[PDB]
């Protein structure tokens, strides 16, 4: 079966707020950024990949420009890396520099910012979708009791109730930087409690934080992967109005989560 | 042998029904990057079936044969009678259902072939309480006339609904309203592209989970989204185990 090894694929790259990965004005010098543009067709935003590890636009290769966190990330020749062992991609849509650690990260959200390379912490600042389905994915969230999650007190905190096919505040936006976002209102993020004193689960203005990445395990969870937590209903009572961020365990059903699209 | 019964069916037994479906069928699975179970394979024939048992309305009882290998039926019992498709591993007539009258039904386990025999797609086949309790009714007595309607039912409201979080919470949701449905094209894009998403999943493993070629997966708005990566939630979040593809 020549399909279990595919020589290349052209693709594009997301992220955050739904910006994708462009090498700025197109240009081919060794050393050229890269940079957050909004999504399009320009073949300066797409990104061939390859089995020997490397991701490419302009026939030059993806790369980290220094050892140390902070340096741009660049596209140069691709003889440079011969001896290189690449890029990285974990399944939560962490892209590592496998020698270095390093990984794509946007430190602001704003259009025609630098990428740089930096140290994993796994914020949302550093969650890529790469695909060519770029957009949000909208859709219902269902966990317990067959309930859905739901944005309520004026878009500031989540909990369950039940679900109606017609109810605007039940429907989620999911971006390529892993944030679960309110869908009429979508710079609205869901997030992690930014109170030590507090586990509850909230919805916050999107700033690219731990707090703020979510990947959809296919054991069934909603995982915060930086803070080795989980989505959790407290108590495992829908009735508390609560949703919690707990460590991953199999005692109640709270922990189980489905998208529904 | 795992069981549903109409007289408890309801969203928790129903969801219980499913989840143990999943695990018995992901016994000694195999697991790429994804974290997506893969089906076993080149299984011996004597150990390749898990069998289900399904009770209707009247208190009437079919007993399915699962293929392990692929989440299809190849065959069932009713009473001392048993019905086999035509596309059921060869010899397992020698290990399911050995002491019955066996019958073969002169049609392949697979949607297109039960669509073409029966005279009526899906689309057209409402799903729901009802109906599952009649496809097991009618498989029972087995009504030729009703035999591949029933399948289009049973294999998607217990396998595919398996296969697939998106079809199993469909089913869900009609448990708990109330209402039949007919499957949209979001139910049948995953329906349609099981075996090739399980393909592009272990075939990404050396493309940093990116797939060779590009699946096209339904919302309920009917806009296509184009899944060419292990990076969408859609399929990650769904898609509950694969077929053997690649080493
Ligand atoms: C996103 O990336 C670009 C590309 O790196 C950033 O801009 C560059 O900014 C450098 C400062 O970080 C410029 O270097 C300067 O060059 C002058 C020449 O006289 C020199 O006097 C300065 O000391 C400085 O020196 C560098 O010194 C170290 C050397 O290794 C290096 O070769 C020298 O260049 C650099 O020229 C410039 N590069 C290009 C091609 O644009 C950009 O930084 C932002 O814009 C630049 C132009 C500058 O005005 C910065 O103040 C500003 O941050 C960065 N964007 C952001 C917003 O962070
Ligand atoms: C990943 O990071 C490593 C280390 O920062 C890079 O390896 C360096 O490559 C540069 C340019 O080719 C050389 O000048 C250095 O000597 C290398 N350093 C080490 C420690 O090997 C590597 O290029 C990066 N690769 C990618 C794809 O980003
Ligand atoms: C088509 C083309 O080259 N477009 C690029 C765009 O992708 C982006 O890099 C921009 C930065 O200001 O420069 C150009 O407009
Ligand atoms: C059934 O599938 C077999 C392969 O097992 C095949 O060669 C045949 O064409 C199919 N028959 C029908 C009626 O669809």
């Amino acid at each position: 079966n020549e399909q279990c090894s595919p020589q290349q694929r052209t693709t594009r790259i997301s992220g955050r707020d739904g910006l994708c990965v462009d090498v700025y004005g197109a240009l081919t010098a060794d050393g050229s950024r890269v940079i957050l543009y909004p999504c399009g067709q320009q073949q300066n935003q797409q990104w061939t990949f390859y089995p020997d590890n490397t991701i490419r636009s302009l026939g030059k290769c993806l790369a980290t420009s220094a050892l140390s966190s902070g340096s741009n990330v660049v596209i140069t020749n691709c003889d440079y890396l011969r001896y290189d062992d690449g890029w990285m991609v974990s399944s939560s849509g962490t892209m590592m520099n496998k020698s270095s650690h390093l990984v794509l990260t946007a430190n602001a959200a704003t259009s025609r910012t630098n990428l740089t390379g930096e140290n994993n912490v796994f914020a949302a600042k550093q969650a890529w979708r790469i695909g060519n389905y770029v957009e949000p994915i909208v859709t219902t969230i269902i966990g317990l009791r067959h309930m859905c999650l739901e944005a309520t007190d004026n878009d500031t905190n989540v909990w369950l109730e039940s679900c109606v096919k017609n109810k605007t505040k039940q429907y989620w936006a999911l971006y390529s930087d892993d944030t679960i976002r309110v869908n009429n209102n979508r710079n609205l993020c869901v997030s992690s409690s930014t109170d030590s004193s507090s586990k509850l689960i909230v919805i916050r203005r999107c700033d690219g934080s731990i707090n703020q990445r979510w990947v959809f395990t296919p054991q069934g969870t909603i995982s915060n992967p930086g803070y080795e937590a989980v989505m959790d209903v407290a108590q495992n009572d829908v009735y508390l109005k609560k949703i919690v961020l707990s460590s991953a365990t199999d005692k109640g059903n709270g922990q189980q989560w489905t998208v529904f699209y | 042998n795992l069981s549903l019964s109409q007289s408890n069916f309801s969203a928790d037994t129903y969801k219980s029904f499913i989840k143990n479906l999943r695990k018995q069928l992901t016994i000694g699975a195999s697991y790429g990057s994804a974290g997506i179970p893969i089906l076993k394979h080149s299984v011996p024939i004597c150990e390749r079936f898990l069998l289900v048992d399904l009770t209707n309305g009247d208190n009437e009882t079919i007993t399915l044969a699962i293929n392990v290998e692929d989440a299809g039926f190849a065959a069932y019992r009713a009473a001392d009678r048993s019905y086999f498709f035509q596309n059921a591993p060869p010899i397992a007539s020698y290990v399911i259902f050995t002491d019955t009258n066996q019958n073969i039904m002169n049609f392949n386990n697979t949607f297109e072939s039960i669509e073409i025999v029966g005279g009526t797609t899906r689309s057209e086949t409402p799903l729901g309480i009802m109906h599952f309790e009649a496809s097991i009714f009618h498989l029972f007595v087995h009504d030729e006339n009703y035999v591949p309607t029933s399948f289009l039912v049973l294999i998607q409201m217990v396998l595919e609904a398996a296969k697939f979080k998106f079809i199993e919470q469909k089913v869900i949701h009609s448990i708990m309203d109330m209402e039949d449905f007919t499957p949209g094209l979001a139910m049948l894009s995953l329906e349609e592209n099981w075996t090739q998403l399980s393909l592009q999943l272990q075939a990404s493993e050396s493309l940093n989970g990116v797939f060779g070629d590009s699946v096209s997966l339904y919302n309920s708005m009917d806009e296509p989204i184009g899944v060419d990566s292990m990076y969408y939630p859609i399929l990650t979040a769904n898609m509950a185990f694969q077929l053997y593809q690649c080493p």
